[PDB]
């Protein structure tokens, strides 16, 4: 990727950053994005319970779609800033 | 307002009666409602004390007891808790109203004019005898209550 | 307006300009996120669960190649990955789809003019017009999305009751 | 060119001209006390003293730099604070007294150790709790970022927009009611603060009932 | 000025008569609070959803039973919900709500948003839009029948539940 290939994302002088920050969810509503990121976290928060605190994590048997989720929380954190972002840009 | 001007003066002599000068630490406007609401309120127990004491029931509770011990029982029952429910909705609404203009403006508002005249009986006199009944109540009903308490029957003496 | 949703309108990306747009997107995912994917994936999701159901039809209904073992399609696919025909299989689509990982950027950065769904197929040359094009491509859309609800409930009654054809 | 003895180290362009502009001061904010100023000669009126109590100076603490906050933000985490120590407070006074919910099998609302109340209830409902909490201090929080550096514009101290209708349209009986709530909870968390304090270690608070 | 339904109570600001079935009934204010779309159109769906759910309980209670439904037992209204749920119809019938509510959702943001579309029209009707007038009376009445039917239910499930198996009087 050279220098020249780079959208002008420096936001500093403003109050929000611009959308195109967001990448591919630059169009993403803020209400889809607030909606997704509460079923995200709660989501992977049940599978980590699920794991790891409500059934003690044994290594013999560890169910993978309960790892699986447990990524959501970043993504739910993610999806969080993305709607604010989308709120805030009106978009 | 100003309690020179409101009606519930001494009714013979025709003075006010403030001899600890009240009426100028709160707003007179509160008193008044709130005169008005003890008197009421005060009306309604001495005559539902009696009519407790008496027996007649209401319909639909079976539970028969004397005034003096009916709280316990009815709160352990439940009535109260829809009564309290009833009576909450009913005094949230006047706090909604009344309280937005404690210390201010009262605006169109007269205290105690709840509008609740269908019937039309809206009369001075009327006013004047409501407010002379709430007073004789309060002082009743602490009569009525001190003294079945202390395990007087019902006549209360 | 939206025809499948008549009490409100379509979104703004749904314009026509692509094959079987009944004005259908109630949560506005391809308004939220470019719609030739969206397109290549409804395109690749149909002719995937077109030739599954002809297959499962097919080997219920008695069509295996020769050295082939005789089960039902249930446990067709464990029986292939023990014999190892799936791998190959798996490699053979594999080569397709990394030649769609370069075709799919191509579409979306705009070097080539490729259509969603679009490897240069036309032997017969099918849809060599515009309104052949249009034709062939409604109807293919169609097909696409009736073979994938068709093929859901197939499979799904034949892991859930009885086998066969019919189920 | 400011309020502040120093220049915000924040740039020009990208927030000095913001953080470096005029900012009410305390003696505008209804938190007077006639009881402090309850002595012969010098006192106050209503409940409310002429002048603003603040012996360690810390509303003008921003003059030094914007690292502290400023004095909308100071109101804000007070009337937080009050409010919190009130509901707790009320809370507490209530529960010790036996009274509880009804409960059922999973659930059993029968504790009177206000220290160990939550920890009896099963992991849902105290859960419910804290997450309400959360997300309504948080979605109601917006523009606190703003009261810190002193923009109050966007957002009032204390003003969550819950039942503000009900203040009375004149300024004397508003700020005599704003002056009510801040009052009772400054009384409520120095009780509920007493209360923690006298269980802690015993004989903190003497006249001690819980 | 002042509410119809409570003359002693100054007016709600955000009721203004614009919406059917509006007496300015709002003590606490939510609707200046929240948005007043929104709160119809929950309006509407609780008074359909009981509406529905009065008719059902009755006919069920009656013995009006589904086709195959039978298969389930000596079930009454009272007890339907937990047999219904572990045999699994219920879950059908949770997809079947939610394909519904997925318009739910693009009519409530579509009217949140300006489409113009009112709360509660989900175009729906069954030839009765040909005359405005009759549509809004329709929708008063509409209303009136969600407001009653929210609280016919709800003393419905409560009566029910403080008789337990109980049949179609609870008198
Ligand atoms: C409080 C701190 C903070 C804040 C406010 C932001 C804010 C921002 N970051 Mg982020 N960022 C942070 C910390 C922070 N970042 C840190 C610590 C890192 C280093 C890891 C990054 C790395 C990072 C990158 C690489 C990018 C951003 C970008 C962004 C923007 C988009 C946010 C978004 O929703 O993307 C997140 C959206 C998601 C859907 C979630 C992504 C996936 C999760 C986090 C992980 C999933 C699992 C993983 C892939 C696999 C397991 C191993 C926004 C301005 C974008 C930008 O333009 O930056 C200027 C961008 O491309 N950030
Ligand atoms: C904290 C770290 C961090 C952060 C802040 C981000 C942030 C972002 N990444 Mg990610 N990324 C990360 C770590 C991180 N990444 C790591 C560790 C990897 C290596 C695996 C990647 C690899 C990666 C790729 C290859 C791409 C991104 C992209 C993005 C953007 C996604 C926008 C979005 O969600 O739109 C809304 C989302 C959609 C419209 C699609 C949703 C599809 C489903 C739901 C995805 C589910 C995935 C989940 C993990 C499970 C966003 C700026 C994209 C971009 O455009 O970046 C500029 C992109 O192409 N990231
Ligand atoms: C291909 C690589 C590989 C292999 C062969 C194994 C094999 C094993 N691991 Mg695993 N493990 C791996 C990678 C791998 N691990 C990685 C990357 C991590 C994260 C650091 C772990 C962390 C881990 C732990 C903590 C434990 C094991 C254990 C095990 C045993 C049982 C796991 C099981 O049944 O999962 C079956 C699961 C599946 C078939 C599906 C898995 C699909 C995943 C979730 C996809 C997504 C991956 C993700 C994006 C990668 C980043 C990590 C992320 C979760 C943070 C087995 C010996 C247990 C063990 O041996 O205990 C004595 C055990 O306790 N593993
Ligand atoms: C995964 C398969 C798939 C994919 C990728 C698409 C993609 C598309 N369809 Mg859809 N469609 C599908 C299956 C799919 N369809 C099926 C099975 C039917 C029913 C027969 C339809 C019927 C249909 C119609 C009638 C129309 C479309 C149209 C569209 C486009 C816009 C709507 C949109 O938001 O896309 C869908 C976006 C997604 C992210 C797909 C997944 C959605 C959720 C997450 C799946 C889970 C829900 C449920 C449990 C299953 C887009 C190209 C419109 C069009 O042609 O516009 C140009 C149009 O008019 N579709
Ligand atoms: C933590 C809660 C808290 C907070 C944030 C505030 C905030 C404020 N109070 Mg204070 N106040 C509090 C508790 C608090 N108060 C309590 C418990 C009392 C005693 C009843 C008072 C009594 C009081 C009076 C009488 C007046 C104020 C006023 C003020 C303002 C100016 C002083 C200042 O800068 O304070 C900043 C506060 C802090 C930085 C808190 C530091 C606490 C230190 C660390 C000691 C803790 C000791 C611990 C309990 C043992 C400001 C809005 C004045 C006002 O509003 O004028 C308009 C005013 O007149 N307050
Ligand atoms: C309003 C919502 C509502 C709800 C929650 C239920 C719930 C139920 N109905 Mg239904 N029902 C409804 C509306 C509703 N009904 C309406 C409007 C009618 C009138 C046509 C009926 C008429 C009806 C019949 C005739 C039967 C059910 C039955 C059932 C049960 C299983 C099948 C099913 O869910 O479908 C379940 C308890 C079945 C049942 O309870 O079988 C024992 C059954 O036979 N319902
Ligand atoms: C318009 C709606 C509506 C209607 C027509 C009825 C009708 C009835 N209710 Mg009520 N009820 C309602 C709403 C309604 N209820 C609501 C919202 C509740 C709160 C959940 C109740 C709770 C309730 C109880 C607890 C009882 C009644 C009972 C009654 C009877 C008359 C009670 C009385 O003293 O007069 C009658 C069958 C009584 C009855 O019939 O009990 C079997 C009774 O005990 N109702
Ligand atoms: C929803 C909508 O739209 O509008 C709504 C929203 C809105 C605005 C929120 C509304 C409001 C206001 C509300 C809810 C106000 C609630 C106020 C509340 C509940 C205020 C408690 C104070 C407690 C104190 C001061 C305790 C002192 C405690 C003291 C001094 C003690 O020493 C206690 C004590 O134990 C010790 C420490 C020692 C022991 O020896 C025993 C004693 C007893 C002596 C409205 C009106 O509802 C309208
Ligand atoms: C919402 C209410 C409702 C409606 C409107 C409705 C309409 C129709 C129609 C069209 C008019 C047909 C043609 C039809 C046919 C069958 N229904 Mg059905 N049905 C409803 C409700 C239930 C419930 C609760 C059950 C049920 C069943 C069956 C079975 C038995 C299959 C079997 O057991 O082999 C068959 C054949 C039972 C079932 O499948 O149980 C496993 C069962 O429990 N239905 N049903
Ligand atoms: C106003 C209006 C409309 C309307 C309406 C209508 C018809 C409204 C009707 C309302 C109605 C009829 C509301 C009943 C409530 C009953 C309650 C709360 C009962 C409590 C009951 C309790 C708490 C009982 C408790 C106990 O029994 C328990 C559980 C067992 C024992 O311990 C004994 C006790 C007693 C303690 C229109 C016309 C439709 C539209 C218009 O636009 C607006
Ligand atoms: C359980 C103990 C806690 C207290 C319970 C009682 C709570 C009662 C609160 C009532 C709801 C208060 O909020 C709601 O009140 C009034 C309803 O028209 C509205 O207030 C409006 O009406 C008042 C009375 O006519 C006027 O004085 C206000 O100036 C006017 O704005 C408020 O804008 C609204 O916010």
């Amino acid at each position: 990727l050279d220098r020249s290939e780079a959208a002008d994302t420096w936001w500093g002088d403003k109050d929000y950053p611009s959308s195109v920050v967001l990448g591919i969810g630059k169009d993403v509503p803020s209400s889809i994005y607030g909606v997704t990121s509460a079923i995200a976290f709660s989501v992977g928060a049940y599978c980590i319970a699920q794991s790891n605190i409500i059934n003690i994590l044994s290594g013999s048997t560890v169910n993978g779609f309960y790892v699986a989720g447990a990524l959501l929380v970043p993504y739910s954190w993610g999806l969080h800033v993305a709607a604010w972002i989308q709120k805030q840009n009106g978009k | 307002g100003n309690v020179n001007n409101m009606i519930g003066k001494y009714s013979v002599k025709g003075t006010v009666y403030d001899p600890l000068n009240l009426a100028s630490t709160y707003d007179n406007n509160w008193l008044r409602e709130a005169e008005l609401k003890h008197g009421r309120l005060c009306m309604l127990a001495f005559a539902g004390f009696i009519a407790n004491d008496a027996g007649w029931g209401l319909p639909g509770l079976d539970i028969k007891c004397s005034s003096v011990e009916a709280h316990d029982k009815m709160v352990e029952s439940g009535h109260m808790w829809a009564l309290l429910a009833f009576v909450s909705v009913c005094e949230a609404l006047h706090f909604s109203v009344i309280i937005p203009k404690l210390d201010g403006d009262w605006g169109d508002y007269e205290p105690g004019n709840y509008g609740l005249d269908p019937f039309k009986l809206d009369t001075p006199a009327r006013r004047e005898a409501e407010l002379k009944n709430g007073r004789a109540c309060m002082l009743a009903f602490s009569g009525i209550v001190t003294q079945a308490a202390l395990g007087h029957p019902a006549p209360y003496w | 307006k939206s025809q499948a949703l008549p009490f409100l309108e379509a979104p703004a990306k749904l314009d026509g300009s692509m094959a079987g747009d009944k004005g259908f997107d109630p949560l506005n995912l391809a308004g939220s996120f470019d719609i030739n994917w969206m397109r290549e994936a409804e395109l690749k999701h149909g002719r995937i669960c077109m030739l599954a159901w002809v297959g499962y039809v097919a080997v219920d209904n008695g069509f295996y190649v020769p050295f082939a073992p005789h089960v039902s399609s249930l446990a067709a696919h464990d029986t292939a990955v023990k014999s190892g025909q799936m791998l190959f299989l798996l490699g053979a689509v594999g080569v397709v789809e990394a030649l769609s990982y370069n075709a799919i950027n191509e579409m979306m950065s705009g070097q080539t003019d490729r259509r969603p769904g679009d490897f240069s197929m036309d032997p017969f040359k099918m849809v060599d017009t515009p309104e052949k094009a249009k034709s062939m491509l409604e109807k293919e859309i169609s097909h696409c999305r009736l073979a994938m609800m068709a093929f859901s409930g197939v499979v799904t009654q034949s892991a859930l009751t009885g086998h066969g054809f019919p189920y | 060119a400011g309020p502040m003895y120093d220049e915000p180290l924040a740039p020009s362009g990208m927030g000095r001209e913001f953080i470096n502009k005029e900012r009410a001061p305390l003696s505008s904010y209804v938190g007077a006390s006639q009881e402090l100023a309850a002595f012969p000669g010098g006192g106050g009126k209503e409940g409310m003293a002429p002048t603003p109590w603040d012996p360690f100076c810390f509303s003008e603490l921003y003059k030094v730099s914007a690292n502290n906050p400023d004095v909308a933000w100071l109101r804000e985490s007070e009337l937080k604070h009050g409010r919190m120590a009130m509901l707790a407070i009320t809370g507490v006074m209530v529960q010790s007294t036996g009274f509880h919910l009804p409960g059922n099998a999973e659930v059993s609302f029968a504790n009177s150790d206000w220290v160990s109340a939550p920890t009896t209830l099963p992991p849902v409902v105290w859960g419910q709790v804290l997450a309400f909490v959360a997300i309504a201090e948080g979605q109601t929080s917006e523009g606190l970022f703003d009261l810190w550096l002193g923009d109050t514009s966007k957002r009032e101290p204390g003003n969550l927009g819950w039942g503000s209708g009900l203040l009375s349209k004149d300024k004397k009986a508003a700020d005599k009611m704003r002056l009510k709530e801040l009052k009772n909870g400054r009384l409520a968390m120095l009780a509920i603060m007493g209360v923690a304090a006298n269980h802690f270690i015993p004989g903190a608070l003497p006249g001690c009932i819980y | 000025a002042k509410s119809q339904a409570l003359p002693f109570l100054e007016k709600p600001a955000s009721l203004d008569g614009s919406m059917p079935g509006d007496v300015g009934f709002d003590p606490l204010g939510l609707s200046s609070y929240f948005p007043l779309d929104w709160m119809r159109e929950a309006e509407i769906k609780h008074g359909r959803v009981c509406m529905l759910a009065i008719v059902g309980y009755i006919a069920v209670d009656i013995g009006i039973r589904a086709p195959g439904a039978e298969k389930l037992g000596s079930l009454t209204s009272f007890t339907a919900h937990n047999a219904a749920v572990t045999s699994g119809h219920m879950w059908a019938l949770l997809g079947v709500a939610g394909i519904a509510e997925i318009a739910g959702m693009a009519g409530i943001a579509a009217t949140l948003n300006g489409s113009g579309r009112a709360p509660g029209d989900f175009a729906f009707d069954g030839g009765f839009a040909k005359d405005a007038a009759k549509l809004e009376r329709f929708k008063l009445s509409e209303i009136k029948h969600c407001r009653l039917a929210m609280m016919a239910f709800s003393g419905l499930v409560t009566q029910d539940a403080m008789a337990n198996g109980m049949g179609f009087p609870y008198f």
